[PDB]
């Protein structure tokens, strides 16, 4: 989520992803903890037998019959964490997320309440106003010619500088605002 | 060996079952690299226009404008009368009308014949 | 009847002699006062009519339409106050003049004892609407939309003038009372068939009948908010009123003549309801929903039974109010976003809760939730069509289900989900917009308490 | 004078005061939920009196107080029917709603919009009371649509979640499919009987034809989620647990069965509609139990249990036993509401975790919920002398000794066995094994609201069956003499279900693993009905709506026919007419040609 | 702010205008593919894969997390058909054809069994129920001025 994606997945990453998926679905099949531990150790033993294989062709031929075997026995109703993209509470609290700029439209009678919070907000606004002008030139000078090759951003390198494009990452509403 | 999964239109093929991803060539890697390059350029432009404190409006999206324009206003100038278009238009615009006309005409002729013959038993039928 | 007409005429000098910063207030106040005067007309008798003079009469079919027409003008002024802020005083006065002239033409049209006067005013309404659409329109397709709107109507209504002059030459009168009392059957003849077509097509094209409805999406999408309000609320009902007035001389020819139009409307309600499911524009979706409702009204008028007529009147009033409210909500969104696309601004319930409540109530009323008058008309027409033929129930049910589907689709797409991140100019809703929605919605729920006021002369 | 009518109208009227005060100051404070709960409890204790009067005498009344409108010979007025069904169902519904609201005061404590949530619950209750006591078809339609709209609003409570909106729209779609048949029935009754009033319909229909009863059956199947229109009810679990406990468990979903009960005088005079009702109920109960047997979400399991119970209710309707179906409705209300309460308590105590694979030993860790759920499961399985006994046992006995289908009876018996089986599944996977929840234990029951709300329905699910069965007058001929094996058949199949389910569940401890079979995959994906019938029809309608209705016809061919053709022809004629070089040679040559023609063609 | 040349146009027939259209829609030329040049007015618009939006990556940081779209990316012609609120094309553990066969087979079997049960009912070894007064003639319909044919019941 936070990390920028790569142009492709290597063989090692794909093997790790299959290992994680197979372990999760085996846990879903084996409800009890001792049975899951036994079958997960057996799965690891079956999994690391071809660890030391060297040539690329047989390695690519493997993991493929493995994916087919996984798909045949994939437990059509796996366990999902409640906050996961398939969980029972994936986007439960997304209706309580209000943007930060909404506070700029509050009535002065409303802004009379919470004066310290709005003073701090104004300080943050000033900081952002200066930091953006620094960041535009910093990113212009740091970017390779012809456009970026990946969606990864550089950190700040000077003393008073802030990381480029930081305002909408730092000022996330919350995980559970209400 | 295990039973094979057969994809369909509404149940597509899984990504991990694509033989294409296993056929790796330098051209494929270069294509993926330039795909992510253009994606990163678009993301950079969007974030640059998004994090700007000066902007106080809607970021215009040319892709959305093109989508709406193609869906609504670009249809007729690209229309060409062909046997396919003519036949489909005639069917989908004339067939239902005549089908429903036949159905309702037959039903009403039957009802009128029964009324004239008097065997319909319309007792208590006051509001129409 | 002049106690309504004269103040509407005096609205013009009052507007043109007003101060540069007092046109809206005076126009709104006096329009509301005129509307109060119009309320007296609702009292109606079970007997013939309210025959004021040789020129004008009132009826329980014309009274609700007149009340709605008089009530709509203050709402149109309230809606137009916003986007005309940077306009010169003379042009704002011209806009108000166009609205007043349109109201006057509609008021004189709905009384209209004589049919040629009805035709003259029914055509006089065409000019102010055209000027409003093609002058104060935002896009460049407003010219083509106005051309479509003008030429469809004129091509439909030119044979009607010939039919009317022929009818007066033969019968000797076009006064509606004499026409009703001296009615004679039409023999099944080719000349009578073409006379029926010339009498019917002018009102069919303005309903709009399916297949002749092309002008409506263009005109509604390209018009300013006030133009869309009036077109959806009153101008569509002119065809229904004309058909109800003119089907008295078309008997018994109507029994078999109606089939082509009945089939077209019954299939076209399904077609337009399905079209509403795949639409990227709010205004186009609302326009196609209007087309479906008016097609069902066409079915009701063609069936020609007392329940059909009562349901058609109730549905006309309810649809006018609901479509006006929906267009106003869409305009409130547009004036913030300037896009007029459904998928751009999302999750507005989080930012604007009361406007989301207005959206929900408008969608529920369009969905024909009981005991709203929308469902009263819908159910009366459905029962009459079932008595006409038991097989209509399939099409009616399909239309109801698809209607609920796209109404809730429109509600969910715009009000629910996650807000668009890059849109940050969504200011709190003004008191003007909230009052506009309230004045749209409260009359509906008050009218559902006295449904006999909108059930027409056959109640 | 005759306090029956005054009290029955007073209950419904006082149920609406908090709705009027929703714009007052109390709505902006944190005392609003307690206010609404107190109002509901007062309404229940007030409505307990007309039921007592009916129990003493049998009082029956019709109240047509306000006359709304009259169309010709048809008169429509606000009329309330206060018969056995109304005066018996109102106290039960009010009791369940009071318990659920006291539970919600605890469950929804951290939700910012709780006053709104409480207000919505009150709105739903008001609509359901309108539905139950309606005397004509228009008022009952008003309630029919009101409960559906409240269901739509409460399912999509978390409107930021896409799946909640999808489930709400699904419920609306299926309910509209039922509304089609409802409207058909209304049209038929108005056309033929000249009334929507129930009394006139009962007089003028001695041999009711097939069409109105088929429309009523379609509406009942739509709202009670029968096999054709079932999937919306399990998807309605997206909403908060109190919503699933009140609406989609015991009060709203019995509306179709109640509609078929209300029209029972016409139902008994038709034999084909009764057959269709029986077959629909049997297939629904079997299919829903088979779906339930293998689910992992507890709420999904209990929802499929509710659907199977509704199928059994409609089987009872099909065998011409309406009062028994009403009694089963009343009993199922109690025990299914308590089952959802226990499930919600478990879910809250485990950090909003619903899957049963991640809940282990809760028999000792939280015992009050354990005993309440055990009693509810026993009640659900028709344990002798328990709330479920006095309805389910009679259902089985009546189906066993009636001239009905053999297949329907077999399906009902298998459904009873599967009911025992998934009750065993719930208990085994939720209370018996070793704990499987995350290490940070936050288990807590010590809250008076939850305990009191659960224990009230516990006392109900223990004693209400006996009390109600012994207090109501007889309404059907009893099955006095029976074969001994036919008398024990319900108990035999239920005990077989316990034993087989327990034996098959005990094998999960063994250290062996095998891939699933085809039957398990069929049962787990709910017979693949949701996948096929939510991907094929929707796609085919939307694709047509875009390609043919929208583009091909409207934007292309209708545009080609009148306007484009007219423009093209007029432009071509204009080009032909105006393309003149300005040479008087050709002009006067044409004049000469024209002059000659006039002389020789017009005379 | 969008210019005239940035709007969709007619079907491309030359490779140069094919590349121009591919550049306009912000994609590679090798990845660009228009709809077939049939009568329908697709014109110059990419024929994106018919994959649904539900099966896009839920972990990528989309500019529109709900719709799972990125700003500036080409939009599928049928986007409003696949919005995670409508028809989706996510692969299923069981194949479409097998699912159809199993679902259809179960329904056909249930219907045929119900018909068989109609043909072969179930009942008890008893005679018809007996009602005293001429099969309750007066209380069922009435008609007291016809004197129906009396029916009398057999005591055993
Ligand atoms: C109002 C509410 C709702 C209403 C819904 C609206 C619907 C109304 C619109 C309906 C429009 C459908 C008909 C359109 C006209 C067809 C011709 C045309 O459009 O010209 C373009 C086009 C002329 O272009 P072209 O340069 O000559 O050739 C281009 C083709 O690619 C070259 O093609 P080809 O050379 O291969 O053609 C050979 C062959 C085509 O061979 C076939 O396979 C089709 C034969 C079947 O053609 C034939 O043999 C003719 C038969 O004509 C065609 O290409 C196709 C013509 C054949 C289509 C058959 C017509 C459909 C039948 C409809 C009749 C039903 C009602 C008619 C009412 C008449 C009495 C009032
Ligand atoms: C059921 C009896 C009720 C008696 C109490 C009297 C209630 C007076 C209401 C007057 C009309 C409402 C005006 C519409 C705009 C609402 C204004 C507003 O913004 O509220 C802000 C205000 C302050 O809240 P806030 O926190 O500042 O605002 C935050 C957001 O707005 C967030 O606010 P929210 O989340 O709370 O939502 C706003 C709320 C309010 O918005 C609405 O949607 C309410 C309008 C629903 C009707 C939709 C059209 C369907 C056709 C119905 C036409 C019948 C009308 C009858 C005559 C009406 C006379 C004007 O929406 C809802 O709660 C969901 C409504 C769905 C209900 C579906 C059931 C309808 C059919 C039931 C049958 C009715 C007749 C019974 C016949 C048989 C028995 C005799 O909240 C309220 O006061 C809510 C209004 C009360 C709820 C009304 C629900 C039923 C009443 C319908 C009309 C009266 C029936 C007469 C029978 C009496 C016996
Ligand atoms: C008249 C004499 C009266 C006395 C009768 C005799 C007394 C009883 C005799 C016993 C008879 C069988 C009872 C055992 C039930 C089976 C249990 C079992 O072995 O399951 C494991 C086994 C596979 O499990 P697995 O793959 O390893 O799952 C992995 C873990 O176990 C995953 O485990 P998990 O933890 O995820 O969940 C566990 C769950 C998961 O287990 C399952 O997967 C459930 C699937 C099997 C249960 C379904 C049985 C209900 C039958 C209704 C079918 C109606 C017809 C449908 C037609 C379909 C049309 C295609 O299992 C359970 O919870 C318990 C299952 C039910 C046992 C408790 C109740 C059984 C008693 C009621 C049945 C009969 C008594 C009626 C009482 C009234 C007296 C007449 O399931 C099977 O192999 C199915 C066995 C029978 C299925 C027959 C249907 C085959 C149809 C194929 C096509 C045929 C041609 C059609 C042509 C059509 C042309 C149009
Ligand atoms: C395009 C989008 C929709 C626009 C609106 C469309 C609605 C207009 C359709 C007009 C309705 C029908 C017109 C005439 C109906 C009369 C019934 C007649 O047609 O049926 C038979 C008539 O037979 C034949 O049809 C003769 C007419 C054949 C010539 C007509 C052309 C057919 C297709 C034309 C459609 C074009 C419509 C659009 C024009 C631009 C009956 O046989 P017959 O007993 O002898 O005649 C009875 C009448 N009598 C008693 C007066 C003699
Ligand atoms: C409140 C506090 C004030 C207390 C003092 C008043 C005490 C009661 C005295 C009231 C006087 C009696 C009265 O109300 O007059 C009757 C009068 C009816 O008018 P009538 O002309 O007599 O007949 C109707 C057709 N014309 O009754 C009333 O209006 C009062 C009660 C009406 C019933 C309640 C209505 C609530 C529902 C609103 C309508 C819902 C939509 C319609 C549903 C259609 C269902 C088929
Ligand atoms: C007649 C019905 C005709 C079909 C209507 C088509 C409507 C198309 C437009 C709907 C909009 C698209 C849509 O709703 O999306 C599908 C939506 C989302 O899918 P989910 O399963 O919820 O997955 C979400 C989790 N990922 O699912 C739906 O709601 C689709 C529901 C379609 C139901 C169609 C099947 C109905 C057939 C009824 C047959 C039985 C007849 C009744 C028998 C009664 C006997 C007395
Ligand atoms: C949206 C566009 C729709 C445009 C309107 C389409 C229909 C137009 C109606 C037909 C046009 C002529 C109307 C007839 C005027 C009424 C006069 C009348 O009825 O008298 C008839 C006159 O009848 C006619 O003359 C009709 C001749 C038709 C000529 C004009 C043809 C115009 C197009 C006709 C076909 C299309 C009509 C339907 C269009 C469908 C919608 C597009 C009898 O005349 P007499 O000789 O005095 O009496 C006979 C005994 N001696």
């Amino acid at each position: 989520a936070f990390s920028a994606p790569a142009a492709y997945l290597t063989h090692q990453q794909k093997v790790l992803r299959l290992y994680k998926r197979a372990l999760r679905h085996l846990e879903s099949w084996c409800v009890h903890r001792d049975k899951y531990r036994y079958f997960a150790c057996l799965m690891r033993a079956r999994f690391d037998e071809h660890k030391n294989e060297k040539d690329m062709v047989k390695a690519t031929q493997l993991l493929r019959q493995a994916e087919e075997e996984f798909w045949y026995g994939q437990h059509p109703q796996p366990y999902i964490f409640p906050e996961s993209p398939g969980g029972t509470s994936y986007e439960r609290y997304e209706c309580y997320k209000v943007p930060e700029w909404c506070l700029d439209d509050w009535h002065p009678s409303e802004k009379a309440m919470y004066p310290d919070y709005f003073a701090k907000r104004e300080q943050w606004k000033r900081l952002r106003r200066e930091s953006w002008e620094r960041e535009v030139k910093q990113l212009q000078e740091e970017t390779p010619p012809g456009g970026p090759r990946t969606e990864a951003l550089p950190p700040a390198r000077k003393e008073g500088d802030l990381p480029p494009l930081w305002w909408h990452i730092v000022t996330r509403p919350r995980e559970r605002p209400m | 060996s295990f039973p094979k999964y057969k994809p369909s239109r509404l149940a597509t093929l899984p990504a991990t079952l694509d033989p294409a991803e296993y056929d790796i060539s330098p051209e494929t890697r270069k294509a993926q690299a330039e795909r992510l390059a253009i994606r990163s350029r678009l993301k950079r432009e969007y974030l640059l226009q998004y994090n700007d404190p000066n902007r106080l409006g809607v970021i215009e999206d040319p892709a959305l404008i093109r989508w709406t324009y193609a869906r609504s206003a670009n249809i007729y100038p690209n229309f060409r009368p062909t046997p396919k278009t003519s036949l489909l238009g005639a069917l989908f615009g004339i067939g239902p009308l005549f089908f429903w006309y036949y159905v309702f005409k037959t039903d009403r002729d039957k009802k009128e014949k029964l009324i004239q013959e008097g065997k319909l038993d319309q007792t208590f039928n006051i509001s129409y | 009847m002049l106690k309504i007409i004269i103040p509407t005429t005096m609205l013009l000098p009052m507007t043109w002699m007003s101060k540069h910063n007092m046109i809206w207030i005076n126009a709104t106040v006096h329009s509301l006062l005129i509307s109060l005067i119009s309320l007296s007309l609702l009292n109606q008798l079970g007997e013939n009519s309210l025959n004021f003079s040789l020129t004008f009469f009132s009826d329980s079919l014309s009274a609700p339409l007149l009340v709605l027409t008089t009530w709509l003008l203050p709402l149109m002024l309230m809606a137009s106050q916003s986007h005309l802020s940077k306009e010169t005083t003379t042009r704002k006065k011209l806009y108000i003049t166009m609205l007043i002239l349109l109201q006057l033409f509609l008021i004189m049209t709905f009384t209209a004892t004589e049919l040629i006067l009805f035709y003259i005013l029914f055509e006089a309404t065409l000019v102010p609407t055209l000027i409003i659409i093609t002058r104060w329109g935002n896009q460049t397709e407003r010219l083509n939309a106005g051309l479509y709107f003008l030429f469809y109507t004129l091509a439909g209504s030119l044979p009607l003038l010939v039919a009317l002059v022929y009818i007066q030459n033969t019968t000797g009168s076009l006064n509606f009372l004499i026409i009703h009392y001296w009615s004679h059957p039409l023999s099944n003849s080719w000349s009578n068939i073409f006379m029926w077509l010339a009498c019917i097509m002018a009102f069919m094209v303005k309903m709009p009948l399916y297949g002749l409805h092309l002008w409506l999406p263009k005109a509604h999408v390209e018009a300013p908010i006030a133009g869309s309000m009036v077109l959806a609320a009153v101008l569509l009902k002119l065809g229904g009123y004309g058909m109800m007035r003119i089907t008295t001389i078309l008997n018994p020819l109507t029994n078999y003549m109606a089939y082509p139009f009945l089939m077209l409307s019954m299939w076209g309600m399904i077609m337009t309801s399905s079209i509403c499911l795949r639409q990227t524009d709010l205004k186009s979706l609302i326009a196609y929903s209007s087309v479906s409702h008016m097609a069902l009204v066409i079915v009701a008028i063609m069936i020609q039974t007392p329940w059909s007529f009562m349901g058609a009147t109730a549905l006309m009033i309810a649809h006018g109010l609901t479509s006006s409210m929906l267009f106003c909500l869409a305009n409130t969104n547009y004036e913030r976003v300037h896009s007029r696309t459904m998928i751009l601004a999302r999750g507005l319930q989080t930012l604007l809760p009361l406007m989301a409540t207005w959206w929900l109530v408008a969608s529920l009323t369009n969905l024909a939730l009981p005991p709203s008058i929308n469902l009263i008309g819908e159910l009366f027409i459905i029962t009459a069509s079932f008595s006409w033929s038991n097989i209509t129930i399939i099409l009616m049910g399909m239309n109801m289900m698809i209607t609920a589907l796209y109404s809730l689709y429109m509600l969910i797409t715009t009000q629910r989900g996650k807000y668009t991140h890059h849109i940050n100019n969504i200011k709190p809703s003004f008191t003007r917009e909230n009052a506009l929605m309230a004045l749209h919605i409260l009359p509906l729920l008050l009218l559902t308490l006295n449904p006999k006021m909108i059930l027409g002369p056959l109640y | 004078m005759n306090p029956f009518a005054s009290l029955t109208l007073t209950t419904l009227t006082i149920l609406t005061i908090p709705i009027m005060m929703s714009n007052s100051n109390i709505y902006k404070t944190n005392l609003y939920p307690n206010y609404v709960k107190t109002t509901v409890s007062y309404a229940f204790t007030l409505s307990l009196v007309p039921l007592l009067m009916f129990m003493h005498t049998g009082q029956e009344m019709i109240i047509s107080n306000w006359h709304w409108m009259t169309l010709q010979t048809v008169e429509l007025s606000l009329s309330f029917k206060m018969d056995y069904f109304s005066v018996m169902f109102i106290p039960v519904a009010l009791f369940v709603t009071w318990s659920i609201m006291e539970f919600s005061m605890w469950y929804m404590h951290s939700d910012p919009f709780i006053n709104r949530f409480f207000k919505y619950l009150l709105l739903f209750l008001i609509t359901m009371m309108i539905l139950v006591t309606a005397n004509n078809l228009f008022q009952l339609f008003i309630g029919w649509e009101g409960v559906g709209i409240m269901s739509f609003l409460l399912i999509g409570w978390w409107h930021g979640r896409t799946d909640a909106n999808t489930a709400a729209l699904q419920a609306i779609l299926y309910n509209r499919i039922g509304d089609i048949g409802f409207v058909l029935s209304m049209a038929w009754f108005l056309t033929h009987s000249n009334a929507w009033d129930l009394q006139q319909i009962f007089m003028l229909n001695n041999e009711c034809p097939n069409m109105p009863l088929i429309g009523l059956l379609l509406a009942a199947a739509g709202k009670s989620a029968q096999f054709g229109l079932h999937p919306w009810l399990p998807s309605a679990m997206e909403g908060p647990t109190p919503v699933s406990a009140l609406l989609h468990s015991s009060t709203m979903v019995v509306a179709g069965v109640f509609l078929l009960i209300r029209f029972y005088p016409l139902m008994e005079t038709n034999k084909l509609v009764q057959t269709m009702t029986l077959c629909l109920g049997a297939i629904t109960t079997l299919f829903t139990a088979l779906c339930a047997i293998t689910q992992n979400d507890i709420k999904k399991i209990v929802a499929f249990s509710t659907s199977s119970q509704l199928g059994l209710m409609m089987v009872t309707i099909g065998i011409n036993q309406p009062h028994l179906a009403f009694l089963h409705i009343c009993m199922h209300a109690f025990f299914k509401a308590m089952l959802f309460m226990c499930s919600g308590s478990i879910i809250h105590s485990l950090n909003d975790e619903q899957d049963i694979r991640k809940m282990g030993g809760l028999y000792k860790a939280m015992p009050f919920t354990t005993t309440a759920l055990i009693i509810g499961s026993l009640a659900l399985t028709g344990m002798p002398y328990l709330t479920g006994f006095y309805s389910k046992d009679l259902i089985i006995e009546a189906v066993n000794m009636s001239y009905t289908n053999a297949w329907a009876l077999l399906m009902t018996l298998i459904a009873t066995s599967l009911t025992a089986a998934y009750s065993t599944r719930i208990i085994f996977f939720a209370f018996l094994g070793k704990p499987r929840f995350p290490p940070l234990v936050l288990i807590n029951e010590n809250n008076p609201l939850l305990i009191n709300s659960i224990k009230r329905l516990l006392i109900g699910s223990i004693f209400a069956g006996f009390i109600i069965s012994n207090n109501i007058p007889p309404m059907t001929v009893p099955n006095t003499t029976m074969p001994l094996y036919m008398k024990m058949t319900a108990l035999i199949v239920t005990i077989m279900g316990f034993m087989l389910a327990l034996e098959l569940n005990n094998t999960t401890y063994y250290l062996k693993f095998k891939y699933p079979s085809q039957t398990y995959k069929f049962s787990n994906m709910l017979g693949y009905y949701p996948s096929i019938m939510h991907r094929l029809p929707t796609y085919h309608n939307l694709s047509m709506s875009q390609k043919s209705a929208s583009s091909l016809l409207d934007l292309i061919w209708l545009e080609t026919i009148l306007p484009k053709t007219t423009s093209f022809i007029q432009m071509k004629m204009s080009i032909m007419v105006s393309n003149q070089k300005g040479l008087i040679k050709l002009y006067f040559l044409s004049f000469l040609i024209t002059i000659m023609i006039s002389m020789t063609l017009f005379n | 702010h969008v210019t005239k040349d940035m709007f969709p146009g007619p079907y491309p027939k030359t490779p140069e205008e094919r590349a121009a259209a591919a550049k306009k829609y912000n994609m590679r030329v090798e990845d660009y593919e228009p709809y077939p040049d049939d009568g329908m007015g697709y014109g110059d618009y990419p024929k994106l894969p018919d994959r649904s939006q539900q099966e896009r990556d839920p972990w990528y940081d989309w500019d529109h997390p709900d719709l799972r779209l990125n700003w500036g990316e080409p939009i599928h012609w049928d986007l409003d058909m696949y919005i995670r609120n409508r028809v989706d094309t996510s692969p299923t553990p069981v194949s479409w054809n097998t699912m159809c066969k199993h679902l259809f087979g179960f329904v056909a079997f249930m219907l045929f069994m119900f018909w068989v049960g109609e043909i072969y009912p179930s009942y008890q070894p008893v005679g018809p129920k007996q009602y005293p007064y001429n099969d309750l003639y007066l209380e069922r319909g009435g008609d007291p001025t016809k004197e129906p044919e009396p029916v009398v019941h057999y005591e055993i």
